Formats: structure tokens, sequence, C-alpha cells
RNA sequence: GAAGCCAGAGGAAACUCUGGUGGAGGCUCGCAGCGGUUCUGACGUGCAAAUCGAUCGUCAAAUCUGAGCAUGGGGGCGAAA
RNA sequence: AGGGAAGUCGGCAAAAUAGAUCCGUAACUUCGGGAAAAGGAUUGGCUCUAAGGGUUGGUAACAACCAACUUAGAACUGGUACGGACAGGGGGAAUCUGACUGUCUAAUUAAAACAUAGCAUUGCG
RNA sequence: GGUAAACGGCGGGAGUAACUAUGACUCUCUUAAGGUUAACGAGAUUCCCACUGUCCCUAUCUACUAUCUAGCGAAACCACAGCCAAGGGAACGGGCUUGGCAAAAUCAGCGGGGAAAGA
RNA sequence: GAAGCAGAAUUCGGUAAGCGUUGGAUUGUACCCACUAAUAGGGAACGAGCUGGGUUUAGACCGUCGUGAGACAGGUUA
């Protein structure tokens, strides 16, 4: 289940994004920025156990070893196996491209 | 904090706590102290055996069993020379708890009837009233006392203490003597 | 005292008193929603057991 | 400490020492008496109002409550 | 998940531990039933001289309930208002 | 929508949590509890696999026949949602208070009131 | 005489004085208690997280009313009536005086006044 | 309009009610904080709108008083 449905959609409740993860995964650079941008003691089991596709910060290596087998993971692998949406893809799609000389 | 007064007046302070106190466990504690000071120290007596045994003998006949237990160990720690020449005030102590009401103290009283003839039984069997007496209490609380109406005759552990206390008077009154 | 609260929580090894908190929060189980320790609720049980008495602590009288 | 505190208030004030709890007090006979001597000291008139004061959980009410027996 | 019971590992024994079995409790969530906590509740010449809705307490018992009978006013009856 | 109690005497009301499986669960404690504490990971569909049985018949550790519901594991697949409606704990830190279960003012007060076990006293052979 | 887990109450002794009772006055001891509050609760209170139209700040939708029609159809209340301003000694005015003024018959709301609380 | 009123910021006074004069904290019980141009003061009540205290029917508890029924110096809950 989700928890409170009824305001999932709400700015405030906005999750990362698939091009995002995508980003976190080829580049450890911009996952460190997104990583210095929460404050490592509030989060579960101080930040040690961090899931990149997911997004998400798990408080033991048993909860992380149990979310890899769960269907969430799974769709998480298969929507980054099939590539996220990007503003290339939109250009190519409307057939438009960029002309830098 | 009562540091600052000597171990005299720790001695004399606590054998008054332990003769006027309203509280069973405290008058069981100053017992049990001054009880480990005579057995640490025999020569930690600043009032004296005379003394200590004035104050501590109404204590016989009370009613806290753990007092009267602690009381019996101070008597065995207590010395048996100066024990000696006072057997008769003693004695008459055991005869009052003897004739006191409470089974439980009247095996208490036994128990230092026993300890006072184990330290001194010459004085016991030999002092004025330590023979007869004894003996008349002995058959009171027994009851093996020799107008138309019969009397019917007067637990077991109580009364094994009590034959077996009589028969050690009787054994010390009549020990071969050499 | 320091081996004072180490005896009372059954807690030792912290540098600050943010790290003692939040190893008070982990342990006690005062997590709030997502993971997160609860330093404000473990900081007012440390101050009710400080003027409650449960944390043994004193003033020392002056010297003459 | 609380020896050396008597020490330094007793140079002041009159001073006691208390534990304010209703089964286990102590002090409670020497409050007692010395209420009992002010009372001696003042029986010219009917009664004495005895009031305390003090910061607010340094067991006033519970004072009372031991001094009282309820 | 209480006694009682079974097996295994120890322990000289007594006992200790583990895995079971079992189904106790004026125990607990909760339907009916019984009751009546809360709502700027509905209703206020109302459906109703005390009703309706949501919510709430209890639910294997000091539980709920019928019929026959007993106690009758300076009286009865009252886990007591 | 954005903010999240700034409203109000007062979070009144509403929202939020909710079933089941698994990880895990503190102070305190009359050792019985607290405890569903708290805090987390999952749940659809389809195609499979594996385990848990009965009857009859002279290493039978085998043949034949029959049977229904649970449990675990794996792949694939849709997705904004998978206890998809219904159904269904918000939780925690403390303080006062009555031991608890229970009972009463039918028609304004359900309560620190009453009762209760336990304790003590009194009269009577 | 006895009795305080009866109601109650919270010190004692000595000196002085010597009918009876009182008091006063000194002196002196002046103390029972220091190093299980669980569980349960429609009981009362404060705070934290989550949460949200409680609020900023209101907007929109649905049903049943209210509305109109056919039929049916009361009650409360009622001295007579109902626009205001100033004065009307008894700090009262809807009627009197002096002014403002003032145009049939009506419908839906409305709660200032009158009226309306088994008031 | 006046003032060592240089400028800036003002202070005192005058005509003026046209136009505004806020958001919050604190109930172990009226003052603080900030924004703002400013956070001025009153009347129409205080000589049957709603809602919190004064405030107080019937239940209950503690404190003081009373032999008592009960009352109150009072405090608390519905
Ligand atoms: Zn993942």
């Amino acid at each position: 289940g989700v928890f409170a449905k009824r305001t999932m959609t709400k700015t405030r409740r906005r999750l990362r994004d698939l091009d995002q993860i995508e980003r976190d995964l080829r580049s450890p650079r911009h996952l460190q920025q997104y990583k210095e941008t929460k404050a490592a003691e509030d989060l579960p089991g101080l930040g040690l156990y961090y899931c990149i596709e997911c997004a998400k910060w798990f408080e033991s290596e048993t909860s992380l070893v149990g979310h890899r087998k769960g269907k969430p993971h799974k769709r998480r692998l298969k929507q980054l196996k099939e590539g996220a949406y990007t503003h290339e893809e939109a250009m190519a799609a409307i057939g438009y491209r960029i002309d830098n000389g | 904090t009562t540091e600052g007064l000597d171990s005299a007046e720790l001695f004399k302070q606590n054998l008054t706590l332990a003769v006027n106190a309203k509280s069973d466990n405290q008058r069981r504690d100053a017992l049990a102290y001054v009880t480990n000071q005579l057995s640490a120290n025999p020569a930690n007596n600043p009032v004296g055996t005379v003394g200590v045994l004035t104050k501590v003998l109404p204590l016989i006949t009370d009613g806290a069993s753990s007092v009267r237990v602690q009381l019996l160990k101070l008597f065995r720690t207590l010395p048996p020379q100066e024990v000696r020449p006072h057997a008769e005030k003693i004695l008459l102590y055991i005869r009052g708890g003897m004739t006191h009401l409470s089974n439980d103290v009247r095996t208490d009283t036994l128990n230092v009837l026993d300890w006072l003839l184990e330290v001194a039984g010459d004085e016991v069997v030999s002092c004025p009233g330590g023979w007869l007496k004894t003996l008349n209490s002995f058959s009171s609380m027994l009851g093996w006392n020799p107008k138309g109406w019969t009397s019917a005759p007067k637990g077991p552990e109580s009364q094994a203490k009590q034959i077996q206390v009589l028969a050690k008077f009787l054994q010390t009154g009549f020990r071969p003597e050499e | 005292k320091q081996h004072h609260m180490e005896r009372t929580y059954e807690l030792r090894g912290w540098k600050d008193h943010i790290e003692f908190l939040e190893m008070l929060a982990r342990k006690s189980g005062r997590l709030l929603k997502g993971g997160e320790p609860d330093v404000d609720g473990v900081a007012k049980q440390v101050l009710n057991d400080f003027m409650r008495g449960k944390i043994p602590w004193f003033t020392p009288a002056p010297e003459p | 400490q609380a020896a050396a505190w008597i020490r330094i208030l007793q140079k002041d004030h009159p001073t006691c020492a208390m534990r304010a709890s209703i089964t286990n007090p102590f002090g409670r006979g020497s409050l007692i008496d010395l209420l009992r001597q002010f009372s001696v000291l003042h029986k010219d008139r009917k009664q004495i109002s005895v009031g305390l004061i003090g910061y607010p959980n340094v067991g006033k009410s519970s004072i009372i409550n031991a001094l009282r027996g309820k």
C-alpha cells in the first residue's frame, strides 16, 4: 500500500525521477550531490544502506536484501533497462535536432 | 554524616538505639554492628561486658525473632570468662523468657539457656536459685508438675527442644567431677 | 558525572550531547517516521529524569 | 555534603534537614519540636501560622503532607 | 498462551536450557445481543411526553432474558444516585 | 493548488493508520506483562515446481487405485493503484487519579462516586 | 478502673506552691520511619511526529428540502395596532406635543425592533 | 507655525475623522515579539445572536469549621 494516497501527487511528496536515478547510476558525482543534500544523521541506518535504483535508504542489510527480492525493485530494474524518458528522446520523437555549427 | 564521632561514641549510640529503638530492622542492624565489632576485637568494648549484658538482657523477650537471633549471636560472641561471674541475673532473664507466653521466644530463650550452659555450666548449676528455680520453670513449661474435678494433661519441635535442654541441664548438674 | 549517565542509561562512548541523544533514541526506539531519531523527546526524557532525581547529581559545598 | 550545607545555612538561620515522604520521613520529629517551641514562644496568641515558601518543586506540599501524616 | 504431559542437550542428583503438546484466565480484538462516551450532530407545536445517525463501552462472565412466585407507602427495595 | 494548527478557551471536527506474511521491539514491572510497543520490507495476474496422505496386495525401501486443502520456492507479465470496492489500531513522552473485571442517578452529571477481593475491630456457647 | 485499626488529640519531668481548683514562673529532656506503582480506564492535563479546508480564503459538485403546482392542511400567539426624530420631572413610551414625512395590492429571504423560553 | 531645525532623522504646536490603524506568543491566569506609514482613543451594551471566565441546581473528592445534619477561606471534576 501507499501511505496517504490523498496527497501522493503533491509537490512536497515528490519522489526522485528515473532520469535522475540513471544519472546517479552512471556518475557517482550526481549521487554525491544528492547525498550531500540530505543530513546523514536523519536517515535510516545512518545512510549506510542505500538502493540507488529505488533511491531509498534502508535500516539494515537484511532490509536491503529483502527489498532486492521485491517487485518494486524489479519494476525499477525493468524501467531502467527500458531507459528513462529524456529531453533528447523528446527531440528524437518530434524530429528536432540541435545545430551547434 | 556521623563521621566525626569516634568508635566509642558509635558503640554507645548503637547500643542505645539497640535498646530503645522502635524499629525492628534498626534494632537488628545496631545489634549486628555491635556484634561485628565485638567479634573483630573484644577490646573494642568501652562500656564493658557488664554494661553490655545489663543493656541487652531485657531484649531476650523482644517480639522480633531476628533481633532475638542477633542477640544470641552477640551472646555467643561475648567472652566466656566475663560471662561466668554474672550467671544469676542472666538466669532470671531465661526464667522470664521461658515463662513468657510466646512459643517462639520460649524456644529462643531455650537457645540462650543452651549458650549459658555450654559457656558457664558450673555457675548456672551452683548459683543461688540456679538449680531448683530452673527445675520449677522447666516443669512449669513442660507441664510436668507433681474440688472433685480432674484436669486434662497439657508443638513437637518445641517440646523436643525443651526436653533436650532439660537433659543437657541435668547432665551439666550431675556431670562426673574430677 | 559521566559514569552516572553510563550506569543510568547503559550507554557509553558518546563524543557530545547530540551523539548521546541519538544513541539513546536508537536504543530506546524513539524513532520518527523515516527512521529519524527523536532527539527532542529523548532530551525531554533526560531533563525530566534530571529534575526528578533519577539521575544523581549535587552541588558540592564550598571549602572552608 | 548535606551536613556541610546544614553547617553553612545554620551559620545564618536555624535550619532543619528533611526528607518529605508520607511513608518514610526524616527530620519530622525535629521539625515538630521546632514548631512546638515557636508555639511556646507565641502561647499568648490562640494559634500560630507557619507558611512555607520557596521555589517550585522543592517539596513544600510534601513537607506539609509529611508533617500531617496524610 | 497457565497448569499437566512428551522428546532432545546438559547436570552425580535436584534441577538448567531447547523444541513441542495442551487449552486455563471474573485475559484481549471483534459480530449479534446488552449498554449509552462524544458530536456547537439531526429533530425541538418531533416518527418519539427521551426518538434518529455516526462514533463509543462490554461481549464466555458480577453476561443478557422470559414465565411463575415473594417483598406494599408513617412500607419495601437499594454494588448507595 | 501552496503553507501545515498560523484557527480555536481547547487539534472540536475532518484527515491520517488499519487485513495478512516477515525483520524487529525500549523504559518500567507485582516477572505475569508492557506488546499489535515503537520502527521497517512486501501483497495483482499468469505459467510452473516442491512438500505435507488414504485403501488393497507376500527392500512392501514395491506396485495398483483414489483424494482434498494448505505451505514454500521460481520465471514471466500489466501498472497511476495490487487487504485496488467492502472491511479495517494513529502512534509516542509524561503528570494527577481509582488497584483491576463490575455497578448506579430510566428522562441534563458514568465519575477520584458505589461495590469488590485483602485487612482490622466488635457482640454471641 | 479498662479501652484509641472508638470518636478524638499531638510532648514529658522537676523546681515553686501547698483545702479545692487553677494558672503564672523558672530549670531540664526535647525525634517511629534517610543513604515494589506494574497492569487496567468512553476519568482530568501538557507536549512531540504524522495528518489534514481548523485557518490564510474561500471555490465547486451530488441527493433531500426550501421554491412553484394538484390535492390535503394545523398550531403558538393576538386590548387595538404597527415609519422615525426631539420633548413629554415620577431618566417609560407605539398613541400626546412639535417636526421629518407619507400612495393600492403583493412574492422570496431576513433576524434590528415588537412578539417568542411549560421565562 | 516654532526650535542649533546644516542635510537626514526629528521634537513641540495648529487646521483637519477624507482615508487606514495588522499578524502572533503566553492561563502554574495583562504584558511581550515582529511586520508596517501607523499599529490613536472611545460611544452606540456595561447609569433573549453565538462562545470562554465572574458563575454558583441536582453526582463526587480534598482542605477549614461544626457533636451532627451540613456550612464554607477555599481547590478540583462532569
Ligand atoms: Zn531497489
